[PDB]
């Protein structure tokens, strides 16, 4: 799916791809044509990946975080939970193996920049307001039938 | 296991009526290993 | 375990049957021998 | 002062000829206080540092207000122990350190009702219960072994009778069984002075169970005086709190069925004669159950004999070995 | 023939043990979670 996406297999394909992707395949990998917009959101925030700027994601980096998110391979709490294990993962791929190349290692698991936005704080927009969204035209509703009433 | 669990309960115990006066086994296998787990997977999303 | 708990001590309760008293305890003796490792 | 140092020396002499003499009689305490802290001991650095729910043993006479005493923990050296009236004394100590005692509270009621200690103030009143300090035990414990369901049959019987049997071989020649077919479980010392003192008074009580019952109550005295381990094999007591309140306050020995489904079965090989009586045999077992694990001395809650033949006796030379 | 030795081809295949890989219980993940991470380790696009 990957090579079709990115036909010349740059290695780099922009977020708006991503999505699609997710949707085509089915689950556990991917998100699945019948899932939830709202759930799909979810597991997009599970990802917690920093975002390239150029859209781009990281073919390895991205493909880490699909499996993490099934698996539920040490899924952090949230907050201190997600600094520590970072620190904890890498050290068990550096217990397993210590062949890896560390900068290829912190190119599958990026080392925590909380300057960087995660993937999910791009797809948090849509999923946080378009709950918000569908209440903001509830919210001026709940005055608009009690001014008429 | 459940010899060797309840013989170290029962010597715990045994502290607290003297409280008055007071190989190696193969690390189960390739099949034992997998059919665990499997228990686990299956457990969890229940 | 408790089936032999029991058994050990009915037989110390254990102590024509009543003019052979020794009549139970034979049942008792070949009791003991047919358990013995021997 | 040269009288203090003389008095030391006569009690650690006295104390020195009576490291081998016989022991008088046991005491049993219910407050946690320390005889090692407190300064009008006659000796001091030779005292007691016991807790609640401990056993002192009383060999020699010393005066009114201290006794010359030993711990039942393995290596207690010989240590002092306050007389009852001590301890009364000292209990009033303990709560005259606090800011009010009786009526007058200090809520910034300071030289307005000065209130002087009444009669009630003082130990005089409270006497609805007021329970001694000290309460008369054997000096040496009687042991009670409660069976799984209810004592009087089949499956309890031979589940008793083993342990009998062992307690009489391995232990012969120092342990001495009485069994009683008479109640113990109104064993009574606040009730009255004398409920029933002759049997030609034609009262309820003179002619109750009452009599012997009570005259059965110091027969357990004189066998724990006289060293011998003895045992109370009493029929009518199936519950560790139904026999607590009373001045014998015996080892209580648990044996359980580790499950109520073995126990069903294990009935069932009895005969047709228990199958009768089944029903209300499973009811006393799991009220017993329920019953805290704490409220008993020891637990026998395994199956192999061996194991629990010898899981009762190494909890027993230890007896031995504490007061000896 | 029916019996007896399919016990033997099942008895074998229950004890089989691991082809050495020193002790494998220090690790905490193991499981199926080091093949799809190994994967993620080494891989490339197809190039088009």
């Amino acid at each position: 799916v990957w090579a079709e996406y990115d036909p010349a297999a740059w290695g780099r394909m922009p977020y708006l791809d991503m999505y699609q992707m997710l949707r085509h395949m089915s689950p556990p990998l991917g998100l699945g044509k019948k899932c939830p917009a709202r759930v799909a959101y979810k597991r997009l925030l599970r990802m917690d990946l920093p975002v390239a700027d150029d859209n781009t994601v990281h073919f390895n980096s991205t493909l880490m975080a699909l499996i993490r998110t099934a698996l539920d391979i040490k899924i952090a709490k949230g907050g201190a939970d997600k600094q520590q294990m970072d620190a904890e993962l890498r050290k068990e791929m550096m217990a397993i193996w210590p062949n890896l190349s560390q900068k290829t290692l912190d190119l599958l698991v990026t080392p925590h920049k909380s300057t960087d936005l995660t993937v999910g704080k791009i797809y948090a927009a849509m999923m946080i307001m378009e709950y918000y969204r569908q209440s903001k035209a509830k919210k001026l509703q709940a005055m608009r039938e009690e001014q008429d009433r | 296991e459940e010899e060797e669990a309840a013989n170290q309960k029962l010597a715990l115990q045994k502290a607290k009526e003297v409280a008055e006066v007071s190989n190696q086994k193969p690390a189960k296998s390739v099949w034992e290993q997998r059919t665990s787990e499997m228990r686990k997977q299956n457990l969890l999303a229940s | 375990g408790y089936m032999e708990w029991i058994s050990k001590a009915e037989e110390v309760i254990l102590a024509s049957t009543f003019f052979h008293k020794k009549e139970r305890r034979m049942r008792f003796y070949i009791r003991r021998m047919v358990k013995t490792q021997a | 002062e040269s009288a203090r140092r003389e008095v030391e020396s006569q009690a650690q002499q006295q104390l020195e000829r009576a490291k081998h003499k016989p022991v008088a009689f046991a005491v049993r305490t219910n407050v946690s206080y320390c005889g090692v802290l407190d300064e009008e001991c006659p000796v001091q650095g030779s005292g007691v540092n016991f807790e609640a729910k401990d056993f002192l043993h009383i060999k020699e006479k010393y005066s009114n207000d201290w006794w010359i005493g030993r711990l039942v923990k393995e290596g207690g050296d010989i240590a002092f122990i306050p007389s009852p009236q001590r301890l009364e004394s000292i209990r009033l100590k303990q709560e005259q350190k606090a800011r009010r005692s009786g009526n007058p509270s200090s809520l910034s009621d300071i030289g307005n009702r000065r209130s002087p200690p009444p009669s009630l103030a003082k130990q005089k009143q409270k006497q609805a219960e007021h329970v001694p300090p000290y309460d008369v035990v054997p000096s040496m414990r009687p042991v009670v072994l409660v069976g799984p369901s209810l004592k009087g049959y089949e499956v309890t019987d031979m589940m008793q009778k083993a342990l009998f049997d062992f307690l009489k071989h391995r232990f012969d020649g120092r342990i001495s069984i009485t069994r009683v077919t008479a109640d113990l479980s109104l064993a009574k010392r606040s009730v009255l002075n004398n409920p029933g003192k002759r049997t030609i008074i034609e009262r309820s009580s003179a002619r109750s169970s009452i009599a012997e019952v009570q005259s059965e109550i110091e027969r357990i005295f004189e066998l724990a005086k006289s060293l011998q381990l003895v045992v109370l094999d009493a029929d009518t007591i199936n519950h560790p709190a139904q026999l607590a309140k009373t001045s014998l306050a015996p080892i209580i020995v648990f044996v359980k069925v580790s499950s109520p489904k073995v126990l069903q079965r294990l009935i069932r090989s009895r005969g047709k004669s228990q199958m009768k009586h089944l029903t209300v045999q499973m009811m006393a077992y799991d009220k017993l159950v329920q019953c805290p694990p704490e409220s008993f001395d020891v637990i026998l809650d395994e199956n192999q004999l061996e194991d629990a033949c010898e899981h009762l006796a190494e909890y027993l030379e230890v007896y031995w070995r504490a007061t000896h | 023939p029916f019996f007896f030795v399919n016990i033997f081809v099942a008895l074998i295949i229950i004890t089989f043990q691991e082809q050495g890989d020193k002790m494998m219980e220090e690790y905490s993940l193991e499981k199926n979670e080091r093949a799809c991470i190994d994967f993620a380790i080494s891989a490339k696009p197809l190039t088009r």
